């Protein structure tokens, strides 16, 4: 959205091109090109024409979803709606939400020629992003790009508090940084790992 | 190892406490608890192993100390003590029937015998083919008449006994296992 010479705001779609011969660092790249020359008034014709498929944020304003038109020449719109929590649990303590375990949702949308892609293709496409954004393999890849020591945070159900509580098991992680934390400190640097010699065990 | 730097007293002594396996148990009470330590790790063996980096191999040494000393049959029970009675016939021969052998004396230090009996029978056990010794001076002679299996003739009769090499075979009592035995030449020099 670029606002006029008048004060009036109009929308155009400008468009990241060749997209599947890139990986995430390359990606976050050639979208910050497009928002900074937008913001400059230095996009030509080339930028605004070969579009195949589209991306939406109704949730920036705070919508939970929407209903969106097809422009003629593509097969689908994708939209992203709100990240907030439920309204029914908006008026409630953050201690209690706690102690259950609730999170928040974002919901993902599309809309499609119905000419050429079926219902049951669509629903497939929405099923695998779901699956990605909770993948371990998917984190790894952007991790690795963006030169992060750390291993992601991984997803699981939350445990009960039975057997050895969960005060004792945090004492535990502390004793554990304080013996073994040397072994994953950025120390060398060089990004080497002699390939000779064993790698030590560091689970814990 | 005392429970006041622990903040507990004999208060606790017969209070239940969640102990997350240990004995293979989920709960227990602090007596069973420290009864268990002392029998484990401050009796007649002392054990280093919390420094090891793999968990797999620091739970195996874990799980045999704690489970103790088999309690050994009588035959084995009796095995261990003629073991013991040629050690000390030997040591009794060599001070009596020859002169500037205080030296070399193993008394003091003689269970090393039925030690090193135990680690070449377990060897022999698990299929291997021989098991190549070196030593000092201190005790010998003792090694070449009761582990290496060499005849008193061979013994008594250039350089000395004490730096010179030899060979032998070893049976196994209560098995079907055999495994050679060789002793390596050596200087002074520690
Ligand atoms: C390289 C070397 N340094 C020093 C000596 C001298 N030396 C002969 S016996 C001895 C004592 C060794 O004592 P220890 O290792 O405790 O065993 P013990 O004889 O009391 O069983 C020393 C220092 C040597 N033989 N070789």
């Amino acid at each position: 959205d670029l606002p006029q010479k008048d004060g009036s705001r109009a929308l155009v779609v400008a468009a990241i091109k060749e997209t599947e011969k890139m990986n995430f660092s390359e990606f976050l790249a050639a979208y910050e090109d497009i928002v900074a020359r937008s913001r400059k008034g230095k996009l030509t014709m080339d930028d605004y024409q070969g579009v195949t498929v589209s991306l939406t944020n109704p949730g920036g304003i705070g919508t939970r979803h929407s209903v969106p038109r097809l422009t003629k020449g593509q097969g689908t719109i994708i939209g992203v709606g709100s990240m907030d929590y439920p309204a029914e649990f908006q008026g409630a303590s953050e201690d209690r939400l706690a102690e259950l375990g609730v999170g928040k949702l974002v919901t993902i949308t599309s809309t499609y020629d119905h000419r050429v892609i079926q219902g049951a293709v669509s629903g497939e496409f929405l099923r695998t992003m779901s699956r990605l954004l909770t993948d371990d393999s998917f984190w790894d890849e952007i991790f690795d790009a963006m030169n992060v020591p750390y291993t992601p945070m991984r997803w699981a159900q939350d445990v009960p508090n039975t057997g050895v509580d969960k005060n004792t098991r945090v004492m535990q992680l502390i004793e554990a940084y304080r013996s073994r934390g040397h072994l994953i400190a950025d120390t060398n640097p060089l990004s080497w790992v002699q390939p000779g010699m064993p790698v030590p065990d560091h689970r814990d | 190892l005392d429970i006041e730097t622990h903040n507990l007293t004999i208060w606790d002594l017969d209070r239940t406490f969640n102990v997350g396996g240990f004995g293979g148990k989920e709960t227990m009470t602090l007596r069973e608890v420290l009864s268990r330590l002392r029998a484990a790790y401050t009796l007649k063996v002392g054990s280093e192993y919390t420094h090891i980096l793999d968990r797999d191999e620091r739970t195996w040494l874990q799980d045999r100390l704690e489970a103790g000393m088999p309690k050994p049959t009588q035959a084995e029970q009796k095995y261990i003590l003629q073991k013991l009675n040629a050690a000390e016939a030997f040591e009794n021969f060599l001070q009596t029937k020859y002169v500037g052998q205080k030296r070399f004396s193993l008394e003091g230090a003689e269970a090393l015998i039925p030690l090193m009996d135990s680690a070449i029978d377990t060897a022999a056990g698990q299929g291997l083919d021989e098991v190549v010794i070196g030593m000092p001076h201190r005790g010998r002679l003792n090694v070449l008449f009761n582990i290496v299996g060499k005849p008193l003739a061979s013994i008594f009769n250039g350089d000395v006994k004490y730096h010179l090499g030899s060979e032998g075979q070893h049976l196994q009592m209560f098995g079907d296992g055999e495994i050679k035995v060789s002793l390596t030449a050596n200087p002074s020099h520690l």
